[PDB]
RNA sequence: GAUGUCAUACUUAUC
């Protein structure tokens, strides 16, 4: 009720798997954008810099798994 | 506003046996008119008494101003009267 | 030696026994805690030290039974039967990309040198006696309460972010006693019943014996 | 508190106003209601401490005497990083005993 | 067994970098944050090298750090956010040689989550407020005040949260003796997640929202909100008041848009790419830093793209409105996370992959023979701006700080036939990679 | 009923032997119904006879019948009726429940307890009847309307909570549609109650949710009554939510600026009161909010006189600190003459408004002290310092605040020279107000400005006020203590003159005079050690050592408090009443049945055990430890917290070998508040002394075949672990088989105690490498989360929150795995709650501990960023 | 809409974790993926019962307490039992007279013995893994043997003394194993006297 | 195993 409205990503008993997967992907993107080690590993894995990787992580926050079902 | 545990009668435990009726009437009559006072005259009920007042507020003020009163060399206690606790010996 | 340590990128590292007569490779030891380790390093014949991409570094210790004679369907919980345990885990803040147990200085002792992706270099050294380890733990517990970090985060909650700490003494909090106020250092020495030059010598001797 | 399940907290934005405790609830925690090993003080909100509500008790609501603080079990469990632990509504607690 | 972990070599890969008068003298100082370590360097113009004066361990993950100066003061305080939910405002003490924590305001839980603030930290140019915004649906604004004992005090944090709205970046608009304004490129994810058709996720571009914190009402409300035709990556505030065109430009993939509201129109300018480089088949180029500078004559921005072409952009505006935005390729630089342009001609680039550089500005502006472009030029067929590559001619390298942060590979070997062993590791990413052998001896 | 006279037979039948004298019953066991309440329960006197003549509404008569158990029945019967009506509120319906509750609460022969029980039954049936009382919103609002304007604060708070619950349950449209014809009513009290209910609904449902409706109600020009009701609702919303109004100030100010311009003076007075209230709340310092409002207010205050001018002056005095320094200096220079001219006003409301504005008119710079002492303070002393102002509390507290503001602004000596003449008056209320003002002046400013020509007169006035006290108020003793603390070393030729008065007042026929003398000796006990007075304190202690024979227990408790203050202000082993002749003297004094006297005796016993434990021969402590078990089970919450500390001090002094056996023997009592106190005392004794010596003995009390003794031993072990914390790493292996065997018991209380002990061991040994015992206890605590009791569920949630912080969030996510998509919803809801608690505890730690999910056909869930390796 | 258990077993890669109640849930594939994970824990068996996991051991006999060796090696349990036996025989007058003048020194054993038992004589308990849950019948199911080895109880019931000489230490069923041959279910089983040396293989069986 | 009346007992340092 109020816990799902105050803190997003908690869930309830009628939560589907797609919303939980989208919340887990958003939490993983926030942990990658927050921690410097994950951003450095993502910048060393590809040829892009830290700003391009941060823009690609911020642009993928809107529906990271796809359309809902 | 009064709790339901208070009543018109109040019990006293560990009372001196050498106390007269005039001293008990003076100690019980300080908070109001005392209707009746019964002292125990039994070896199994020695040191206990029951003082019933005419007013409920006067009985509550007497029970609030007698718990731990200075007496002879014993530790007297004043408590409220209970129907289930007074007939525990039977 | 007659075994393989297959490090997986998602679950853990699993041990496999190799036979001389046959040619099969049946896994008989795995871990239950998810770590997602990137690299690993072998220290002894039983334990194995690994480092994750999140920033933590753990050491999976083998059980004393070590039933490796398994010839070959359910296991314990969708895996093998002999589940390994962990005895040491510490979060450093950066993803450790290389780890090697060697001797950086001649005449000292063996230590695990680790290189992360943030440019830093760490050195993990074991404890010789229990009294020095208890003194280091008391100094760390005194420095975590008397000298809080500037970022506002707790020192106990920093190494226990992803994996909980177990028998891990943070040397960066113990080496900060020589850069604090003299009154706080004197109070920490009086709480431990020692001298601040003696505490500085005890903090510097282990660092001089373990590394440069 | 933990004794009355009908008690609700404010859960607002905690400012710079430090919480206060009365003489009857001095030393007790706000959430765990423990009087052993204090770790961190309580931060009140702006609406819970304004005008006549400044320097009052967070649990009971009377005049404050000492400073309010949380126990050691709440600082390690990340219970002090929540909103203001101020009791606003008093339901089925210290209300029927005054009328009886 | 009980082990103990010590740090032999400190972290050299700098994640964040700022500059300012932290000591309180006329000279400037650089503050670097490598995630878990905070260092202070003194860019001395006599020798040109960089010397570290203090290095502390924050025992966390510093996501943002910014130096801000109060109104009528000489020393600048550093406000930093970590993985915990507390912003720490500290001041460097030259006498004690340590970072004394002046204030610590807790407004969230620990851990690098999207609800805990600490990701984006913006400060006003005047020094009256500070905005801390998280990744999504969390924002706060603290008001800094000056107590009469020359003290810095923090008021109660305001509430400016908006549900189902993610924030990529935030900055503070310059306002001389006015209410502080915070501009952020917000993105609504409600319609993109409520529509299962998938077409709503393509028309959900970011919009610039400027919220003006009212000091008289003690609250924060969204003043203006303007949509954008492209997804913005970063924001750069321009100095204003008695200076000139106060605003906040937005950077995007081959795009720089000045979108100062009220009366000025949105002026867009494509980023000048290379001449004949075969490095972008269908990809664009976005900016990585701003590096604003002002030598008490005008204002300039040393922008850096994804390739590394450092460009000095200067905006020629009118007395009240903005006329056009001009830019030109200044020099070539390695890829750095943040650049700190200091006074007396000094530019410090802290590369996240490779070594850090500290150069001296010899020819500022360089508007003599360079083919500079402008936003008011009627150019068609895409960007139509092909800049030619050239070596470093306006700046000369003075200091090169070795930063082998990318030590992915590391082996301890004694192949040099010496007594003490050596360590062969790797550094850099891409073309700046190098095999480095390190020994315990001195140079 | 309780004050009815009884006969001799009823008095003799209620006394045991061995004492010397010195149809009207509805359906059986229903309680006695009142003769005036035979209208609502008229269908209960006849038999039911349910045989094809029972409609559904007759079951609503059962809803009346439980109401017969709820109005004047037994409190267990009332609790059973409340439990039957709360769990069956959805099946009975809100319709007949409201139709039976509405004439019962509107009876003219009701009481306070019956109205409180009806309000509690309406609030308890409001959580299950959500979105169903929308036709019954007006019938509840008409009954909850006089509850907010009641005299008692608890009934007003209950009415405000009921109004907030009705606004949260009925939404915003139904409350706006129900209160819409209640604004233009002819009754002014009903309109004020409707405005207060609308303000409570706007405070409970948000300010912009009711802001355009209030703007349309205030902007409509049809009658002055609707505008007055809207202004009163705005004033009540500004006075209820100060912080909430501040943001809405700009809006609220734009609606309040339209008023105070019509021909009706009542609407202008209501608008001025709303602006004053707004200034107090909305935009507390928002001068701009009052900008467009400061221009007609000065014109209305200068062009007219009366109640509207007084309201405009009150609004100007409330908005004057909310402006700048120059604006306040310009406003104070033009409002001092209007305040001096209104000092001779015969109206009490205008005088109260002037006294409230005089405290805010001089609170900053701009107003000089000489002009305030010459032309403002003599009319304030001649027009406000009367005898009628001390009768009302609102007229006395505001006058005391104005006097404190005048003493803080002008000076404390000029107020002390004029307030000392009223200390020896013939009125008790005026003398108490003067003593409170003198105490406030001594606490805020101090006594440094008082010279030697007024301090003796103030001390004589304080002595005359303390010696001629007729009530039981502690204001005079606190004022004398504050005056003694402000004097300090200046009261050195005053200690014999106070001691000769205290010794004379200690021996009197009254009982409250000795208690007042003992309270004055206790309040002035700290001023004797700082003035180099050691013989007088010893003489007072020797007098109070023999003053324990006062028959009044309120005087004996005050004498014990004075003895404790004399023992705290002086040395423990340097007292002329020494500890060798006082600790046996207090051993029969600790057996008192009072609350404050027993608390003072327990505090004195704890102080004698902490500071004077070497003054006994180790024999009286073992006898007093057995009497300390009878000092608990008291409804005071003060002696039970000191008895555990006294038992811990006795166990630290005499050794933890004798008190532990008594604490184990007193654990089997089968009484409430007697087993938890002994367990807390045993935990305090184990935390003060060595916890290992009480380690096997705590394993012995679980060996006895008893549930209460095992529960008390588990509670003592949990409290000892919570008091130890980091010291419990060595006592975890000894408590691990006891916690493993206690969790497998059939009793849920023992499982809850084992879960609490496991949570204490997890929160105490977090970060020490003790994750094996936590993972072993989590395997047994995991079937304990499916219980139906809320206490066991809360204990399991606390154990899970401890194990997620001790063993790590990864083990908590692995234990809660495969339960979010469970088929059974009763376990899926608990798994979702555990996942939400683990996410609120540590959200960033769940990224690396997240399981691998395969990608679907339309959507992808595989994390490609973390799966890559360099 | 709700598929059967056969399609859920054929679609999932691990059909052993598929149950009959999981087919009527809101997500069969997600439940099959969560139940067949690496570190996932199964649901308890008391979620579908009707006794709330506490009404099974009603009349079953249970011991009061199992004291460890470190607590029993201090002599506190015998002293507590002696004090409980001495206090149970006292009347109300003997209990009331001991409250005014108590007798000090109840046991008075030692002061450093408890610290030596809790610090030096500390023994680690028998813990378990986090995946092994607890049930109602887990305390009574202790049956959860090797070919070629015999326990002491089986040798006492069968009457076969285990000795180093292989004359009588193998069971008398070894004559049938010598007359018929080795068992076909264990080709690597080695018994002394037939395919193993008698003084070397004294364990009466070897799995090589 | 559910239901509705009565009784006993337990817990949350409740007052």
């Amino acid at each position: 009720e109020h816990l799902q409205s105050k803190y997003i990503g908690t869930g309830h008993a009628d939560t589907t798997k797609w919303e939980w997967l989208v919340n887990q992907h958003r939490d993983s993107y926030c942990s990658y954008m927050g921690h410097f080690d994950l951003l450095n590993y993502f910048a060393i894995a590809e040829n892009e810099s830290k700003a391009r990787v941060r823009f690609n992580l911020m642009e993928k926050m809107l529906q990271p798994c796809g359309p809902p079902a | 506003r009064l709790p339901p545990e208070v009543n018109r009668i109040l019990y006293i435990r560990n009372l001196p046996y050498k106390i007269t009726a005039e001293e008990m009437y003076d100690i019980f009559g300080k908070y109001g008119p005392i209707r009746q006072i019964r002292v125990g005259n039994t070896p199994e009920t020695r040191g206990t008494a029951y003082v019933v007042y005419e007013d409920i507020f006067d009985a509550k003020n007497a029970c609030d101003h007698l718990s731990g009163f200075n007496v002879c060399n014993r530790y007297l206690v004043v408590l409220y009267y209970n129907a289930n606790r007074a007939f525990q010996k039977m | 030696g007659h075994r393989v340590i297959v490090s997986d990128v998602q679950e853990s590292f699993i041990w496999v026994r190799y036979k001389r007569n046959e040619n099969q490779l049946i896994i008989f030891a795995d871990d239950t805690y998810p770590r997602w380790v990137t690299t690993a390093s072998l220290l002894d014949y039983d334990t194995v030290a690994g480092a994750d991409k999140f920033g933590n570094i753990c050491v999976v210790r083998l059980p004393p039974n070590t039933n490796d004679e398994v010839d070959e369907d359910r296991g314990l919980l969708n895996g093998a039967s002999q589940k390994a345990e962990v005895i040491m885990n510490y979060h450093v803040g950066e993803t450790v990309l290389s780890l090697q147990k060697t001797t950086l200085i001649p005449g000292g002792s063996e230590s695990l040198v680790y290189t992360t992706l943030s440019g830093g270099i760490g050195i993990l050294v074991p404890f010789t006696s229990h009294e020095d380890h208890d003194f280091f733990q008391h100094v760390e517990m005194h420095l975590r309460s008397e000298h809080p970090p500037l970022c506002g985060r707790d020192h106990l909650s920093f190494r226990s972010y992803y994996f909980p700490v177990k028998n891990v003494i943070d040397g960066d909090l113990c080496e900060q006693f020589n850069s604090m106020e003299p009154n706080k250092q004197k109070n920490v020495s009086e709480e431990l019943d020692r001298t601040p030059p003696e505490v500085s010598k005890k903090l510097e001797d282990i660092r001089t014996r373990y590394a440069f | 508190a933990k004794h009355h399940p009908d008690l609700i907290f404010c859960r607002k934005q905690a400012g710079v106003a430090i919480g206060r405790l009365c003489e009857k609830c001095d030393g007790k925690c706000v959430i765990c209601d423990s009087y052993v090993r204090p770790c961190t003080l309580v931060r009140i909100c702006d609406e819970c401490n304004y005008g006549s509500y400044q320097g009052r008790c967070v649990i009971c609501g009377g005049p404050g005497v000492s400073d309010a603080y949380y126990c050691k079990e709440c600082t390690i469990q990340e219970k002090d990083r929540d909103g203001c632990p101020k009791i606003v509504n008093l339901g089925s607690s210290k209300t029927d005993l005054f009328y009886e | 067994m009980f082990l103990y972990n010590l740090t032999l070599q400190r972290a050299t890969g700098i994640s964040f970098a700022i500059h300012g008068n932290f000591s309180g003298t006329k000279q400037q100082e650089i503050v670097v944050s490598r995630g878990k370590i905070l260092e202070l360097l003194r860019p001395d113009p006599n020798t040109g090298k960089v010397h570290t004066l203090l290095t502390v361990e924050v025992f966390g993950v510093i996501r943002s750090l910014m130096a801000f100066r109060l109104t009528g003061g000489t020393k600048d305080y550093i406000v930093v956010g970590s993985d915990s939910g507390r912003i720490v405002i500290l001041e460097y003490q030259p006498s004690k040689n340590m970072f004394e924590k002046i204030h610590q305001e807790t407004f969230g839980k620990s851990g690098c989550r999207r609800i805990v603030p600490g990701q984006f930290l913006a400060v006003d140019p005047k020094g009256r407020a500070v905005m801390i915004s998280a990744i999504e649906k969390q924002k706060l604004v603290y008001i800094l005040n000056r107590d009469a004992a020359a003290r810095l005090t923090i008021s109660s944090p305001l509430e400016a949260h908006k549900a189902n709205t993610l924030v990529y970046h935030v900055v503070g608009v310059d306002v001389g003796f006015e209410n502080p304004m915070f501009a952020c490129l917000e993105m609504d994810y409600e319609e993109a997640d409520n529509d299962p058709t998938g077409e709503a996720a393509a028309n959900t571009q970011q919009t610039l929202t400027f919220y003006e914190l009212d000091l008289g009402l003690n609250h924060v409300v969204r003043k203006y909100s303007e949509p954008l035709e492209e997804h913005g990556n970063f924001l750069i505030t321009v100095p204003g008041g008695s200076d000139g065109p106060s605003g906040v430009l937005i950077c995007s993939e081959n795009y720089i848009t000045y979108k100062n509201f009220g009366d000025q129109p949105d002026i867009r300018c494509p980023i000048p790419r290379r001449r004949n480089d075969l490095d972008d088949p269908e990809r664009g180029m976005i900016f990585v830093c701003s590096a604003t500078h002002k030598t008490k004559s005008m204002f300039f921005f040393l922008a850096q793209t994804e390739q590394g072409d450092i460009f000095k952009i200067t905006l020629e505006t009118d007395e009240d409105m903005v006329t056009e935005i001009r830019l030109k390729y200044f020099d070539t630089v390695p890829v750095a996370a943040a650049m700190c342009v200091l006074k007396t001609g000094f530019l410090f680039v802290a590369s996240e992959f490779g070594n850090h550089y500290l150069y001296q500005i010899a020819h500022l502006g360089d508007d003599d023979e360079e083919p500079e472009f402008s936003s008011a030029m009627p150019l068609e067929e895409g960007d139509t701006f092909f800049f030619q590559p050239r070596p470093l001619k306006n700046l000369v390298l003075v200091d090169e700080l070795d930063s082998l942060s990318p030590i992915l590979f590391c082996q301890i070997a004694d192949l040099a036939n010496e007594d003490t062993p050596q360590l062969y590791v790797a550094c850099g990413r891409g073309p700046r990679s190098s095999l480095r052998v390190l020994r315990h001896g001195l140079e | 009923e309780r004050n009815r006279p009884l006969s001799d037979e009823e008095l003799d039948a209620m006394f045991p032997e061995g004492y010397k004298v010195l149809n009207d019953q509805p359906s059986g066991n229903l309680p006695f119904l009142k003769p005036d309440d035979i209208q609502y329960f008229d269908k209960l006197l006849v038999d039911v006879d349910e045989s094809t003549l029972s409609p559904e509404e007759q079951k609503e008569r059962k809803i009346m019948k439980l109401l017969l158990k709820i109005k004047n029945g037994t409190p267990p019967m009332r609790k059973a009726a409340l439990r039957q009506i709360t769990d069956k509120a959805r099946e009975f319906g809100a319709g007949p429940l409201f139709n039976q509750i509405l004439p019962l609460l509107m009876s003219p022969t009701l009481e306070d307890q019956e109205r409180h029980l009806l309000v509690k039954v309406i609030d308890r049936i409001l959580y299950k009847l959500d979105d169903l009382v929308r036709p019954y919103v007006h019938k509840i609002l008409v009954v909850i309307e006089p509850l907010l304007i009641d005299e008692d604060y608890y009934a007003r708070v209950e009415g405000r909570e009921i109004i907030s619950n009705l606004a949260k349950a009925a939404g915003l449209a139904t409350m706006i549609s129900t209160m819409r014809p209640d604004i233009d009513n002819m009754d002014e009290y009903v309109r004020n109650t409707t405005a207060r209910a609308f303000a409570v609904v706007a405070s409970a449902l948000g300010i912009p949710s009711l802001l355009p409706f209030l703007k349309a109600v205030c902007k409509s020009k049809k009658s002055w009554q609707a505008r007055h009701t809207g202004i009163k609702i705005v004033q009540q919303i500004a006075i209820l939510m100060g912080c909430a109004i501040l943001p809405h100030l700009r809006s609220l100010v734009e609606i309040i600026e339209h008023g105070l311009v019509d021909e009706q003076q009542k609407v202008r007075t209501i608008s001025a009161l709303a602006i004053a209230a707004l200034a107090e709340a909305a935009t507390p310092y928002g001068i701009e909010s009052f900008d467009s409002v400061l221009k007609p207010l000065w014109k209305g205050i200068r062009q007219h006189r009366g109640k509207g001018l007084a309201a405009f002056l009150k609004a100007i005095g409330y908005l004057i600190p909310l402006m700048d320094a120059e604006y306040a200096n310009y406003y104070t220079r033009e409002v001092m003459l209007i305040l001096i001219r209104e000092f001779q006003s015969p109206d009490e409301e205008m005088k109260k408004i002037v006294l409230k504005v005089v405290k805010q008119c001089c609170g900053t710079d701009g107003v000089e002290a000489n002009y305030i002492k010459t032309e403002i303070l003599p009319p304030f002393f001649k027009h406000f310092w009367q005898h009628r102002m001390a009768l009302d509390r609102r007229n006395y507290r505001q006058l005391v605040d104005t006097t404190v503001e005048l003493a803080n602004k002008v000076g404390a000596a000029e107020i002390i020279s004029r307030i000392v003449d009223d200390l020896k008056d013939e009125a008790e209320q005026y003398r108490k107000m003067v003593m409170e003002t003198i105490e406030k002046i001594m606490g805020n400013l101090g006594a440094a400005d008082i010279d030697h020509k007024l301090e003796e007169q103030l001390i004589d006035g304080i002595l005359y006020a303390f010696q001629e006290q007729t009530t039981e108020d502690s204001v005079m003793l606190n004022g004398f203590g504050t005056v003694v603390n402000a004097l300090g070393k200046r009261v050195k030729p005053y200690l014999p003159q106070i001691c000769g008065t205290v010794l004379w007042r200690l021996n009197n026929k009254s009982a409250k005079v000795r208690q007042q003398a003992a309270d004055l000796i206790s309040r002035t006990a700290v001023v004797m050690k700082t003035c180099q007075e050691e013989k007088l304190m010893g003489h007072l202690g020797v007098v109070l050592y023999e003053y324990l024979g006062e028959e009044y227990p309120e005087v004996l408790g005050s004498i014990l408090g004075a003895l404790k203050a004399i023992v705290n202000v002086i040395g423990m082993h340097k007292m002329t009443p020494p500890i060798k002749d006082l600790l046996p003297r207090l051993t029969p004094i600790l057996k008192n049945r009072h609350e404050k006297v027993q608390e003072n005796c327990i505090d004195l016993v704890g102080r004698i055990a902490d500071r004077g434990a070497e003054y006994v021969s180790a024999r009286e402590w073992m006898r007093i430890c057995f009497e300390l078990l009878e000092l608990l089970k008291a409804h005071k919450k003060a002696i039970r917290r000191a008895t555990v500390n006294t038992f811990g001090y006795i166990a630290k002094a005499i050794g933890p070998h004798d008190v532990l056996a008594t604490l184990l023997n007193n654990l089997k009592v089968q009484e409430r508040q007697n087993r938890v106190c002994t367990t807390v005392a045993i935990a305090i004794v184990a935390e003060t002394c060595s916890p290992f010596t009480v380690l096997p003995a705590l394993m012995n009390e679980y060996r006895v075949p008893e549930l209460n003794v095992q529960n008390g031993v588990l509670k003592s072990l949990s409290f000892l672990f919570e008091y130890i914390g980091e010291m419990g790493k060595d006592y975890i292996y000894a408590v691990t088989p006891l916690l493993e065997d206690a969790l497998m018991d059939r009793d849920l209380v023992h499982r809850q105690t084992a879960s609490a002990v496991v949570q204490h061991m997890s929160l105490g040994v977090y970060g020490f490498g003790c994750e094996d015992s936590l993972n072993h206890l989590l395997n047994y605590v995991w079937p304990n989360v499916f219980e139906t009791s809320p206490h066991v569920i809360q204990a399991v949630m606390g154990a899970l929150e401890g194990l997620r912080v001790a063993i790590g969030p990864c083990r908590m996510l692995q234990y809660c795995l495969q339960g979010l998509f469970h088929p059974a919803r009763k376990v899926r809801d608990v798994y979702w709650k555990i996942y939400n608690s683990i996410y609120i505890g540590s959200q960033d730690a769940l990224i690396a501990h997240y399981p691998r999910i395969y990608n679907d056909d339309k959507n992808t869930y595989i994390r490609y960023e973390l799966d890559y390796i360099l | 809409n709700r598929f059967t258990v056969a399609e859920l077993k054929q679609l999932v890669a691990r059909p052993d974790v598929v149950e009959m109640h999981d087919v009527t849930a809101q997500d069969p594939k997600l439940l099959v993926h969560l139940k067949a994970t690496r570190n996932s824990v199964p649901v308890p068996r008391h979620w579908c019962f009707k006794r709330k996991y506490l009404q099974g051991k009603r009349g079953i006999e249970k011991p009061p307490f199992e004291l460890p060796d470190f607590i029993k090696r201090t002599g506190i349990q015998e002293m507590r039992e002696a004090l409980q036996e001495k206090e149970e025989q006292k009347t109300m007058k003997s209990k009331m007279r001991e409250k005014v003048r108590p007798k000090m020194g109840k046991i008075d054993i030692d002061y450093q013995k408890l610290h030596d038992a809790f610090f030096k004589w500390q023994t680690k308990p028998k813990l378990t893994i986090h995946g092994d849950l607890y049930y109602e019948g887990k305390e009574f199911e202790t049956r959860l043997k090797k070919p070629g080895d015999l326990s002491d109880e089986l040798r006492i019931s069968l009457g076969m003394p285990v000795g180093p000489n292989a004359h009588k230490v193998p069971p008398p069923w070894l004559i049938a194993m010598q007359r018929y041959g080795p068992p076909p279910s264990y080709p690597n089983l080695k018994i002394p006297g037939l395919n193993s040396p008698i003084p070397e293989s004294c364990s009466f069986g070897y799995h090589a």
